[PDB]
């Protein structure tokens, strides 16, 4: 199986055009390849999935095919995506700052630890991270904490026997709402609205939604909540758009 | 059955780039095909297993299709 940098991992259409020529100097070596020019595909990756696989074979007659494929396989098996939906629920910071808690964060909702003070503090992580960065980091070392982050919580749901039948049964777009919740409140708080999931495995999206509205989540977080709860209601991305 | 030389037996996904240069000139003798070129399919065999039928008979206009299900039948044993 195909394991790639984790800043890549992000679904092809978030992918920049530093993040295509990343992924080209990956995949020759991957793949023992010819080398590849930096600029045979000079684009972002909302253009690289425009491509044909003629225009691969056209820009690279010794790999074309490989790298098409390569795409493919990449996109087959993605991922709920969610990448914009916590990039919008819990923002993008490349410096540490404190939420709304007083605990030390960075990247797209990433605690790091719950001890206070100014004094250094954290330091760590840094690595994590890292390499020393001294308080800050890179958009794709963001990306590297998220999708850490976003393996946390799958691996979270699916060894929980209240969460792995729901997400199971979810479709994608509400598989990434659930790890909406996961990735705020973890495993076992997610696991705490044990009628609620009931409701979701068995598709009552009206009656799983006014439940969810209910609850002290809501009263704590309204303006996200409600997105999340509109995602798993319609199964749209109408409350992010 | 198919018997394929020693260094070769080994699962397609574990093959060098060198090890589908090999495989290219056994298959070229084992079964009388048109002579194909060493730089044919430059790439490993992680590389090999990604690409489709569609793409053996571009790159082997004449042996393509039977060097595909060649594959096919190594990774069926
Ligand atoms: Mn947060
Ligand atoms: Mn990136």
């Amino acid at each position: 199986s195909i394991r790639l940098p984790a800043h890549l991992r992000l679904q092809p259409i978030y992918w920049s055009r530093d993040d295509v020529a990343q992924w080209l100097k990956w995949a020759e070596n991957e793949f023992s390849l010819r080398p590849i020019d930096s600029n045979t595909f000079e684009m972002n990756g909302k253009a690289l999935l425009l491509l044909t696989k003629e225009d691969f074979r056209y820009r690279s007659p010794h790999s074309g095919d490989v790298l098409y494929e390569l795409l493919q396989h990449i996109l087959k098996q993605a991922g709920p995506n969610i990448f914009e939906m916590l990039r919008i629920d819990e923002g993008l910071r490349l410096k540490i700052y404190k939420d709304t808690e007083g605990y030390y964060t960075i990247g797209i909702g990433h605690l790091l630890t719950k001890s206070p003070s100014l004094n250094a503090a954290k330091s760590e992580l840094d690595k994590a991270i890292g390499r020393n960065t001294n308080g800050v980091i890179t958009k794709d070392e963001a990306e590297k904490l998220f999708c850490q982050d976003v393996d946390a919580a799958v691996r979270g749901i699916l060894r929980n026997a209240k969460l792995k039948p729901v997400y199971d049964s979810l479709d994608c777009v509400r598989r990434a709402a659930l790890i909406n919740m996961v990735f705020q409140m973890g495993e076992t708080g997610v696991a705490g609205f044990t009628n609620s999931l009931r409701m979701l495995q068995q598709k009552r999206w009206d009656e799983a939604a006014v439940n969810l509205a209910k609850s002290r989540w809501y009263n704590q977080t309204p303006n996200r909540a409600k997105r999340v709860i509109t995602t798993f209601r319609t199964g749209t991305w109408d409350a992010y758009k | 059955s198919i018997r394929l030389p020693a260094h070769l037996r080994l699962q397609p996904i574990y093959w060098s780039r060198d090890d589908v240069a090999q495989w290219l000139k056994w298959a070229e003798n084992e079964f009388s095909l048109r002579p194909i070129d060493s730089n044919t399919f430059e790439m490993n065999g992680k590389a090999l297993l990604l690409l489709t039928k569609e793409d053996f008979r571009y790159r082997s206009p004449h042996s393509g299709d039977e060097l595909y299900e060649l594959l096919q039948h190594i990774l069926k044993q």
